[PDB]
């Protein structure tokens, strides 16, 4: 009982980091960016 | 484990693109160059003309 | 293992061991759990308190990194240990053992008397009974039983007779001396089950008990082989106030469990009447099944995990206990009804088999499917388990299917192949015998075969290295592929880049650390940490070597350079310890000093002989490197790690005795394991023999000639005077001249003395010590300088890994790949 005790909150929590994360992760991956605009309107910078 | 490390290659293709936004940059002045160039070329012409 | 440096440095941050508080806190920092989240955060702490407490062999309340690093070795080596206990290897198809016999019909039932080790197959509608070997499936005899089609076939060990019930109403025991038979007894009923019954206790007669359509288990005594009583039965026409004790349908099977003196029989009704075989009378009725049950087996693997395992119509096994009434336990993942259930006597290892060739083995210790096994059977009509000596699954099916453990095939070897290498896993306390299947570990101390990580690479295991730390073993394959896997269970943690498809001759782990200095001084905007710069250097059989980066996470990346050093494969790459500069070696006769770092060559001066170098391995500490050739050849160089050439000293001619000619051939040595506890070197030898050559004057006179060149320097730069300097400089304009200073020379003093390097040292600077003649059976493929115990393990092509020890080289050990301990002679004592 008190090792399925210990196990419980072991086979529960963790889980709490496997959201966090995918969540954090979530904003990182968010910057395919304003460098991007930047390229772009020097581009028409160069074109005229 | 497995989520502490899936960021890493994720945000790594977040930008790479940089290179781009720096060689169009030099171009710009490259055009700019060009402009005072031609103008001098116009200019010059235009002085003769009279 | 990513944080393991960093949990290593955060331990030594405490400089007298982590402390509950500060242990438990750093590895909350460090692992990946939920330092926020209650439940884990107090689950970590107790657990990490848990194991500082059994850390704590002093006592003090102060767990060291060196207590942590050992703790971290033993689990290691218990996940060497793949099977963290009991290995359940799976059960192989027998590639030794089938079908021979023409089975004219279907096999209905293979009774092994394991006694006899006669595997009395019953066939189908056949009037002879085909006894076959449960380990060759080789018949005796094809005798007529009966008169009629045969049921059951049980062996009556009390009067070595072979029983054998017909249809026809009767039985007939066959003397198994001669397969005659021995007494025909008739039977008012057919019984469909038949199984002799030795119960534990001295004074209860043996008795075959016949469960026949009747749920009636006559009872038959082994001596006269006549029946003498009846057992409880679905009897409607005993029609009194007796309670419903048996079976409404025709006995199955019958299963003396003499451990419990229970006659246990299984009826289509779903009950499982435990009578007392004492008294035949229902001890119990076991009931939670579907259908009909069909097969049981008494799981006896430990007292407490027995289990009775029943299976039948129902498509799962269920486990019993004899006071919990419950079934304890269902294997499941059984797509069709299931044969029967078998314990294999001596493992936890309990198979049940489906109709369709699906059989699951699993380890009672859990219950779980540790094996599949796919019988290539379309019907699968029986099976029986033997485990005399060898554990395997005979299928009776269309065919007489075998298939067998995976126990090494022979123990004494360090592995049933060529125990290619040693290495002395210093921090692991064991020695690791690579092979080509894989890399062996063994610990050092019992020599037991502790970890077999078979399936380490796409391709054979050839090289095994050990890391700086001793916690990663380096794995090159002969596809070219390098990798890092944890030393523990043989998990191929990260890979590098592959070679040009060849074979790496040779991997070294190469780490740049960096020194603890304090830095006072600097204004700039860089903040790189002190990363300590791994470098795996792989040659192949190619002009090019890799420099993977281990910190460089890209396996392709990883290779820092490639490198084209040599003009041919390169043969063996010894790291010069305390140096960047590392030794490759190639059949061209040409050895190449390069630093990782600086990735520049220097060549060694051409040798007297360039022949083939076949293992070159640097002296250290001393700058010597030792390079051995095709043609018996030790060459001694004056290897400087700086810019000076390194300098070719000495060449040894190396020469061990042929077993069988007697005469002393040029014999390349395989391995150079230099002890440099005994500056001596180990020099394997294709007649698996230890050959020993004591270094000591030759490293004696490397390092008075290192001495020599400092006092040089020393006492040519105590006589420098002093100049002034020009100002501000400028206006350039520096010309060419290169002509007009070739006209001036006449000054020599003290130039002939540095350069006989190769007669100031002589042959006999590099004594012989030893020579462990016969060492091996074949050549040795290493031999692992075991310094810190004044131990090596030799590796040879006799597939064995022989301990030698330095004190005397005498084969004080050879790690066996069997459990027989005993048989391994491992008498080291750590």
């Amino acid at each position: 009982k008190k090792k399925a005790q210990d196990l419980e909150k072991f086979k529960f929590v963790l889980d709490h980091k496997i959201k966090e994360l995918k969540r954090d992760i979530v904003p990182r991956e968010d910057e395919i960016t304003k460098m991007k605009q930047e390229t772009n309107n020097m581009d028409q910078y160069l074109k005229e | 484990k497995e989520l502490k490390r899936d960021i890493g290659p994720k945000e790594e293709e977040i930008a790479k693109m940089k290179e781009q936004i720096a060689n169009m940059n030099s171009e710009i002045l490259h055009f700019k160059r060009t402009n005072a160039n031609l103008k001098l070329i116009v200019t010059d012409l235009r002085l003769r003309q009279e | 293992q990513k944080k393991m440096y960093i949990i290593e440095k955060q331990f030594d941050q405490s400089g007298k061991g982590l402390k509950i508080d500060e242990f438990v806190r750093v590895m909350l920092t460090h692992l990946d759990f939920d330092k926020s989240d209650v439940q884990k955060e107090d689950q970590i702490t107790l657990a990490l308190i848990d194991l500082f407490k059994e850390i704590d062999v002093n006592g003090d309340g102060t767990m060291e990194w060196e207590e942590f690093s050992d703790h971290i070795i033993s689990l290691g080596l218990l996940r060497n240990d793949r099977s963290f206990k009991n290995v359940i290897k799976n059960y192989f198809p027998s590639e030794h053992i089938k079908d021979n016999q023409k089975h004219e019909t279907p096999i209905e039932k293979i009774v092994y008397f394991d006694k006899l080790k006669y595997l009395v197959v019953l066939e189908k509608d056949s009037t002879r009974f085909k006894v076959y070997n449960a380990n060759t499936a080789e018949l005796y005899y094809e005798v007529n039983a009966h008169k009629c089609a045969v049921l059951d076939a049980e062996y009556i060990p009390d009067q070595n007779l072979i029983a054998t019930s017909s249809n026809d109403l009767t039985i007939n025991f066959w003397d198994s001396s001669f397969f005659i038979p021995k007494q025909i007894v008739s039977v008012p009923e057919i019984q469909l089950c038949m199984r002799y019954a030795k119960w534990s206790t001295q004074s209860q007669p043996t008795y075959l008990y016949t469960g026949g359509s009747d749920s009636i288990i006559h009872i038959y005594d082994t001596k006269t082989l006549k029946e003498k009583g009846t057992i409880g039965g679905w009897n409607p026409f005993f029609k009194r106030d007796s309670q419903q004790y048996g079976h409404a349908s025709p006995i199955g099977d019958i299963l003396p469990i003499n451990i419990q003196t229970t006659l246990v029989t299984a009826g289509l009704d779903a009950n499982i009447c435990l009578w007392d075989a004492a008294t035949h009378l229902p001890k119990k009725e076991l009931r939670g099944h579907e259908k009909g049950v069909y097969s049981l087996d008494w799981s006896d693997f430990s007292p407490m995990n027995q289990c009775l395992l029943s299976a039948g119509l129902d498509h799962e096994a269920f486990v019993w206990n004899t006071y919990v009434k419950e079934k304890i336990f269902l294997l499941r993942g059984h797509n069709h009804p299931l044969i029967g259930v078998k314990c294999l006597p001596g493992t936890p290892q309990v198979i049940t088999a489906d109709i369709n060739g699906m059989v699951k083995v699993w380890d009672v210790r859990n219950f779980l499917c540790m094996q599949t096994i796919n019988v290539p059977t379309d019907e699968l009509n029986s099976f029986v388990v033997t485990s005399n000596q060898k554990k395997r699954i005979i299928f009776g099916a269309r065919r007489l299917y075998y298939y067998e453990y995976d126990e090494p095939k022979d123990q004494m070897l360090t592995d049933e192949k060529m125990c290619l290498r040693v290495l002395y896993n210093s921090v692991l306390l064991c020695l690791i015998t690579l092979h080509p299947d894989c890399i062996k570990v063994w610990d050092i101390r019992t020599g037991k075969l502790q970890s077999v990580y078979r399936e380490l690479s796409t391709a054979e295991l050839t090289v095994c290295v050990l890391d700086t730390r001793k916690r990663k073993l380096f794995v090159g394959d002969a596809d070219g592929n390098i990798f890092t896997v944890n030393i523990k269970n043989g998990a191929k943690m990260k890979k590098f880049e592959k070679h040009n498809n060849r074979m790496i001759t040779d991997l070294t782990h190469w780490t740049s650390k960096k020194p603890a200095t304090i830095e006072i001084g600097g204004d700039d905007d860089d903040e790189d940490g002190t990363g300590d710069s791994r470098r795996v250097v792989s040659c192949s059989r190619e002009e090019t070597v890799f420099i993977h980066d281990e910190d460089s996470s890209d396996p392709s990346r990883s290779c820092r350079y490639k490198m084209k050093q040599h003009k041919s494969s390169v043969n063996s790459l010894s790291l010069k310890q305390d140096s960047e500069l590392f030794a490759s070696a190639s059949d061209d006769g040409n050895i190449v000093i390069t630093n990782l770092n600086s990735y520049r060559q220097e060549t060694l001066p051409s040798t007297q002989y360039p022949f083939e170098k076949k293992k070159v391995i640097f002296l250290d500490p001393y700058n010597a490197l030792v390079t051995s050739d095709s043609e018996g050849y030790v060459h001694f160089y004056c290897v400087n790690n700086g810019k000076a050439r390194t300098r070719y000293l000495l060449t040894k001619k190396y020469e061990t005795t042929s077993v069988v000619n007697n005469k002393v051939d040029k014999f390349p040595v395989t391995h150079l394991a230099f002890n440099s506890d005994n500056n001596m070197l180990l020099l394997s030898d294709e007649l698996g023999n230890v050959t020993i050559w004591d270094l000591t004057i030759f490293l004696k006179k490397l390092d008075e000639i290192k001495d020599d060149n400092i006092q040089q320097q020393k006492t040519k730069q105590a006589q420098t005077p002093l100049k002034q300097t020009p100002n501000r400089a400028s206006n350039g304009f520096f010309p060419t001249e290169l002509d007009e200073l070739k006209q001036i020379n006449e000054k020599q003093i003290s130039l002939s003395q540095m350069d006989n390097l190769e007669k100031y040292f002589q042959d006999k600077d590099i004594a012989f010590v030893h020579q462990l003649k016969g060492a091996h059976n074949d050549g040795i493929t290493w031999i692992e300088v075991l310094k810190e115990y004044n131990m090596f393990a030799t590796s040879s092509f006799d597939c064995c890994c022989h301990l030698w020890s330095f004190n005397d080289y005498k084969k004080m050990g050879s790690l066996i790949l069997g459990h027989d301990i005993m048989n391994n002679n491992w008498q080291l004592r750590v």
